[PDB]
């Protein structure tokens, strides 16, 4: 199993100091998983561990925090939604790897600074 | 009453010395359409990097790309120098008529390559001292520390940036409390220290 | 079989340079029984806002082509070139006087952090040299260039 990230665009804090919701935060590839592996089999968790979402934090010491979901898009461009932290919110991944983007939701309180955001991210697959 | 405003997508360019270019957007945020003026200055704001392009139409509400190219030119590479990136958004008894135009600035930071790590890893690296009837920062670092807040004694100092491997004085206890600005435009992370 | 493996995840978040102005025109201007207009008028309020908090005062200059230090100024349209002054104050917090540049120079007060989210500045008349003030319409081209921190 392998899995490797790449950034997307900046985002931009809004006025009132939160983030606008879908943005493309970076995408995450998953390859390696046997022929057949769904969704469901795949789970990606992080520090924070949030149903549901990952969690990215500031490198500023004051842990200024907002959340994402992680969506796939099958064939048809339907959507594709692997567990995150064991939760959902079941479909057949791409044969060899899988993109799944990571989209925005927005701050988890209090405005954000400008900066450098990240998450620590682990992905198990079941059923291998 | 009226209404004027311009946003740029970065409130600092971080420019790698020698690169091709950079892009930054430009919104013009309000109902009518403008023309949008983009000018480089020296230091000392007086008339090296070409902005493309230098005047155009930005309709209302509407957002576009400026690209700032260096031309040529030579930088010193222990040190980043600064320049200023101003974009202008031009709008269409005694009686008195005023019209006013935004002319919002950032720094343009040109930046070696052979510099190491960024503002934020040295940030705690000022030292202070009162000299002269003024607190006197000393930025023994190679970059640009731009202060975002400054405090002394409990009162509030407004910033300035403070040059690299040199220093800046402002006008005015010996507990001194400031923040840089990140290269994204944020707040960093308070540092205290006691005058020298 | 549970495979795993893991990575990390990165962001960037910047905070962009946004800068709106606001201007309200105040009452209309009646020259008065010996020709003059009078002093101290509100000719008009800006209210400056959108700057990230520490914006400085002297970070802030109204700019016009008569370029006198301290002062805008108005010139009637009628071709004579008549002119009077006026000048941009303001409050801080300890409502003390305080003012941005103006072509360059600051009127009165100390440099001072601006008030959060926005600032009122006031476009007060000062007189003018000459005197003698015809009635007429009288403008001014102002820009306002703020340097970022």
């Amino acid at each position: 199993i392998t899995l490797t990230y790449k950034e997307g665009a900046p985002i931009t804090i809004m006025d009132n100091g939160n983030i606008d919701t879908e943005l493309l935060v970076g995408t995450l590839t998953l390859g390696g998983y046997k022929t057949g592996t769904t969704s469901t089999s795949v789970n990606f968790t992080d520090a924070a561990g949030d149903p549901m979402y990952l969690t990215f934090t500031s490198q500023d010491g004051n842990n200024h925090q907002f959340t994402t979901k992680v969506i796939g898009k099958d064939s048809r461009d339907f959507d594709i939604s692997p567990k995150v932290n064991g939760e959902n919110l079941d479909v057949v991944l791409a044969t060899g790897s899988q993109d799944f983007f990571v989209r925005s939701i927005g701050s988890k309180g209090g405005k954000l600074a400008a900066g450098k955001y990240t998450d620590a991210v682990t992905v198990t697959v079941s059923n291998q | 009453s009226k209404e004027y405003g311009v946003t740029i997508g970065e409130s600092r360019i971080i420019y790698p010395l020698d690169a091709a270019g950079v892009m930054v957007s430009v919104k013009n945020t309000q109902d009518y359409p403008v023309l949008i003026q983009s000018r480089i200055y020296d230091e000392n704001k007086e008339k090296p990097f070409v902005v493309t392009p230098p005047l155009f139409r930005l309709d209302a509400k509407q957002q576009n790309s400026l690209r700032i190219a260096q031309a040529g030119g030579v930088f010193p590479r222990d040190k980043e120098s600064l320049k200023w990136l101003c974009v202008k958004g031009i709008p269409p008894d005694v009686g008195v008529f005023v019209q006013f135009a935004i002319n919002n600035c950032i720094k343009l930071l040109v930046r070696p390559n052979e510099l190491k790590g960024t503002p934020i890893q040295f940030a705690e690296n000022l030292s202070w001292k009162v000299d002269g009837g003024k607190l006197i920062a000393e930025n023994p670092s190679p970059f640009y520390m731009n202060i975002g807040e400054l405090t002394f004694g409990g009162k509030s100092i407004p910033s300035h940036y403070i040059p690299p491997k040199s220093t800046w004085a402002f006008d005015l206890a010996r507990n001194v409390s400031w923040r840089i600005i990140n290269d994204q435009g944020g707040l960093d992370r308070l540092y205290s220290k006691n005058v020298t």
